[PDB]
């Protein structure tokens, strides 16, 4: 109900900011819980 | 599916999309309904 009050400019600022904030959490959850132990994935640059 | 369009109903996700597609709040969405349908007793409409 707050996203529905945005215009076209502030929505594209919102959805671009959420994708940058999801990726900091989806990557760090991948390394700790999802990534295999054989591939020594330690940081997000090792995830790239 | 019913969509509750009263001025003071925190409805489902379908009312939110009507606010995002039309760029209005709950209050102007109830008045948009009365411009459209004077014969509507409640706020609920069909999803036609």
């Amino acid at each position: 109900v707050l996203t529905a009050g945005l215009n076209s400019q502030q929505a594209n600022t919102l959805h671009a900011f959420l994708d940058e904030s999801r990726s900091a959490a989806l990557s760090t959850y991948y390394i700790r819980q999802v990534a295999k132990a054989a591939a020594a994935i330690k940081s997000r640059d090792d995830l790239y | 599916e019913e969509i509750d369009l009263n001025s003071g109903s925190t409805g489902d996700w379908r009312k939110t999309i009507l606010k995002r597609a039309f760029n209005i709040d709950d209050v102007s969405l109830f008045r948009l309904l009365k411009i459209t349908d004077h014969d509507n007793k409640d706020g609920k409409i069909k999803n036609n």
